[PDB]
């Protein structure tokens, strides 16, 4: 699955 | 995981290939998101040498979600205890966040190896510690 990473707030 | 078979073959050098393959599989067996990669670089006075490494997007949980954060680390042979080379490999559409754990290149800070070395911890625990840190704070939170 693609990374991207979790956003903030 | 059909390469796993070829993996042990891609190495068959490590002090404990089996023990290693077992440690690797265990990891991917715990995450299932990671994947063992092979690399060939020079070392012995500049002599090509087979070197393994883990890569993939780990399911980083949140306050009510679970994203995927990329990570790549070089797996040593068996010394001094664990691979000190453990850095994140973010994309280009991401946004690395500088901190005490990360600087900018996405290289995990702190001694770690020169900290715990219980050792107690295991290859899994290693990626687990980072997951705990990468889970609390944004290692490279992307933008909408």
């Amino acid at each position: 699955p693609e990374p991207t990473a979790p956003p903030e707030e | 995981a059909v390469s796993e078979s070829q993996l042990k073959k891609m190495v068959s050098k490590y002090k404990y290939r089996d023990l290693t393959v077992r440690e690797t599989v265990n990891v991917i067996t715990l995450y299932k998101d990671l994947k063992p990669v092979l690399d060939s670089y020079v070392f012995n006075d500049g002599s090509s040498r087979e070197l393994m490494n883990l890569t993939g997007t780990i399911p980083v949980p949140y306050r009510g979600n679970t994203y995927n954060i990329p990570i790549c680390l070089w797996l040593l042979d068996t010394y001094p205890y664990n691979p000190p080379i453990c850095f994140v490999k973010p994309t280009s559409s991401m946004t690395i966040k500088t901190g005490k754990h990360v600087d900018a290149n996405g290289k995990i800070y702190l001694p770690y190896l020169h900290e715990w070395k219980h050792p107690q911890s295991d290859l899994l625990g290693l990626i687990q510690v980072m997951i705990v840190v990468f889970g609390d704070e944004p290692p490279v939170f992307s933008r909408p």
